[PDB]
């Protein structure tokens, strides 16, 4: 039945850890750092969206044309299929047109 | 496992609710649950009823014998209550009898004494006391307190009221609590007698009048198993009561009860008590 | 009827005109309500304490 | 629905209008948290209103706990043993005042 | 140390005496302290004698010595609401307990 009978062990969150005690340090490296850097180039993560936002279709196009020659074969086929589908959907399906 | 914490706590509260509706704990004295300071509660008891006791007297009015003996026994590891209680019961019987004599003049002393000892009986006094929060403050050795210690304590409270603020105020106290309890209660539900027609002839002879002659006023369904017989008592061609029943004999008896009520001025159409 | 048609003509013109002017003022008067500093800084006391 | 729930007949406690009137509520028991958002509306009620409620009818003993919890509640103990529990979490001043007055004005 | 502070009456005279050490012109209560060094000297003397130092968010409101006098004539009740509720002489039918 959709409910439990024993309280889970109470999670201990250390609100004063390292990665919580500095969240945002150097998040203003430009306005007061002579504009040498940009916060864009502080955010770790994928090479194809270091500082970029788009919908799913644009994101997968960027993934293809920026890292789509180093990615494994089956993944690449899935990705091309995904582009084909999202093209069909975004361009021929919906209420507004 | 569904990750989360709200439903677990709601379910724990529901299960503790069910478990405390199934196996309720042994009832314990309200002076051992949390949120209890005695002095404030006594003063609030005083103010609730719209009286101004003497706090020392009202404290002495709850120190029963049993608690004193038990505490004395435990001291191996204080005034008493009998005085105030005895004064209280004395005044209660006197003033209740005076009230009922004033309001009801045509009743014998046996009926008046029965009504008095009913309105100071164990059951009714216990009802009033329980619905006046007296046993919460009562000191005894066993909870729930037995009706005996409870009755004694309620009359000890009335005694302290007397000795603090006068017979007239105490009279209105008794009027407000005890004398009210005979509202709705018919007479013979309070004065348990048997063989009514005997007391009827006794009373009518004490008034120098013939033993009353009974006849059959109304009759419907004589043969069946649901009959209605109306029996009318008479006093020499004039009628003093009638009554219904399912036998002519029960009809006789209840017409006797009706006539006995009418003579004693205790019918259901009487002027209500004037508060 | 009391007044022949030629008599009633324009008798209540002033009342209608002022009623319609009240309508016009009500219509023209719509605009965003004000915004006070007190609201924004009194939301800041959902963290009151005792100490 | 009526069939699916209990019922009763109109009643008083001890014929509570003949001789006099006695306030039926003996006790109120407030529990508040000194540092916790849920008790905020209750906290000020202990600062502003409770003193005037305590004086405005003196037959009620009012206890306030002030524990280091996160939830409030008010227990209303009556003469005839009935306990009315009420929840005041995430409430405000006016509604808590209305609730406590409603408790202290019913059997 | 503690915060609690109640204005001594002689404080009034004290203020003038301190002003005399760091300023001779009458109408003394309306001296203007926009000269920062003198302001620091006066406020430091008042702080080290009376044990109550002006807050940072109030140091610009007081530009005249009259404002120093006005600020020092306000008391501070350094007590939680527990102590004030207790000290408010509660009626007979109210009891408060505080588990600290």
């Amino acid at each position: 039945i959709g409910i439990r009978l024993t309280l889970p062990p109470p999670k201990v969150v250390d609100r004063w850890n390292e990665k919580r005690a500095m969240f945002g340090v150097y998040d203003n490296i430009g306005i007061l750092g002579n504009f040498e850097k940009h916060p864009k180039e502080l955010i770790r993560g994928p090479i194809w969206l270091r500082g970029w936002k788009g919908n799913e279709l644009q994101r997968c196009i960027r993934k293809r044309k920026m890292v789509g020659s180093r990615m494994f074969a089956d993944d690449l086929h899935n990705l091309n299929k995904r582009i084909r589908y999202l093209y069909k959907h975004f361009n021929r399906h919906g209420k507004f047109r | 496992v569904k990750k989360g914490f709200r439903a677990a706590f709601r379910f724990q509260k529901e299960l503790e609710r069910q478990r405390l509706l199934r196996c309720p704990p042994p009832p314990v004295r309200r002076s051992e649950k949390p949120n209890w300071d005695y002095h404030a509660e006594i003063q609030a008891f005083g103010h609730r009823l719209q009286e101004n006791f003497s706090l020392d007297l009202l404290k002495t009015a709850f120190v029963n014998s049993c608690y004193i003996k038990s505490e004395e026994a435990k001291r191996q590891q204080l005034k008493s209550n009998q005085e105030l209680s005895e004064q209280g019961t004395s005044f209660s019987q006197t003033c209740l009898t005076q009230f009922l004599e004033d309001e009801y003049p045509d009743m014998p002393t046996e009926g008046i004494k029965n009504l008095v000892d009913f309105l100071t009986g164990e059951e009714v006094v216990c009802h009033v006391a329980r619905n006046l929060a007296v046993e919460q403050l009562t000191l005894s050795e066993e909870f729930p307190v037995p009706p005996a210690v409870l009755q004694q304590t309620f009359f000890a409270v009335i005694g302290a009221l007397l000795q603090s603020s006068g017979p007239e105020r105490t009279a209105l106290f008794i009027r407000d609590f005890l004398i009210t309890q005979m509202t709705g209660k018919e007479l013979f539900e309070m004065w348990k007698i048997i063989n009514p027609m005997g007391l009827l002839v006794e009373e009518l002879k004490k008034r120098n009048v013939s033993a009353p002659e009974s006849r059959l006023t109304r009759q419907s369904g004589g043969t069946t198993a649901l009959p209605l017989y109306f029996v009318g008592l008479y006093c020499d061609k004039k009628l003093i009561a009638e009554g219904p029943g399912e036998t002519v004999l029960v009809a006789e008896e209840e017409a006797a009860r009706v006539a006995l009520r009418k003579l004693y001025g205790f019918t259901e159409n009487r002027r209500p008590w004037n508060y | 009827p009391y007044m022949t048609r030629e008599q009633e003509r324009g008798h209540a013109a002033v009342r209608r005109r002022e009623a319609f002017e009240a309508i016009k003022a009500a219509a023209t008067s719509k605009f965003p309500p004000h915004r006070f500093i007190a609201d924004q800084l009194d939301h800041l006391n959902v963290t009151k304490k005792w100490s | 629905t009526a069939r699916g729930t209990p019922s009763r007949f109109l009643a008083s406690v001890l014929h509570n209008g003949l001789g006099r009137y006695v306030q039926q509520l003996q006790r109120l028991s407030f529990s508040v948290s000194r540092d916790g958002a849920s008790s905020r509306g209750a906290r000020e009620f202990v600062e502003r209103e409770v003193i005037d409620f305590a004086r405005r009818n003196p037959g009620v003993v009012i206890y306030v706990n002030s524990r280091p919890c996160c939830v409030p509640r008010v227990v209303a103990e009556y003469l005839n043993g009935a306990v009315r529990e009420e929840s005041i979490h995430c409430k405000s001043v006016e509604e808590i005042s209305t609730l406590v007055q409603k408790l202290a004005d019913q059997s | 140390r503690s915060r609690a502070y109640t204005p001594p009456e002689d404080l009034q005279s004290r203020l003038e005496s301190y002003v005399k050490e760091v300023f001779l012109p009458s109408n003394w209560q309306d001296i203007s302290l926009e000269d920062s060094r003198l302001k620091f000297n006066l406020l430091a003397h008042l702080a080290d004698d009376l044990g109550h130092v002006v807050p940072n968010s109030r140091l610009h409101q007081m530009c005249r010595v009259r404002d120093v006098l006005d600020f020092y004539n306000v008391p501070i009740q350094d007590r939680s609401k527990f102590d004030e509720l207790s000290a408010s002489n509660l009626p007979p039918n109210l009891k408060i307990t505080w588990s600290y």
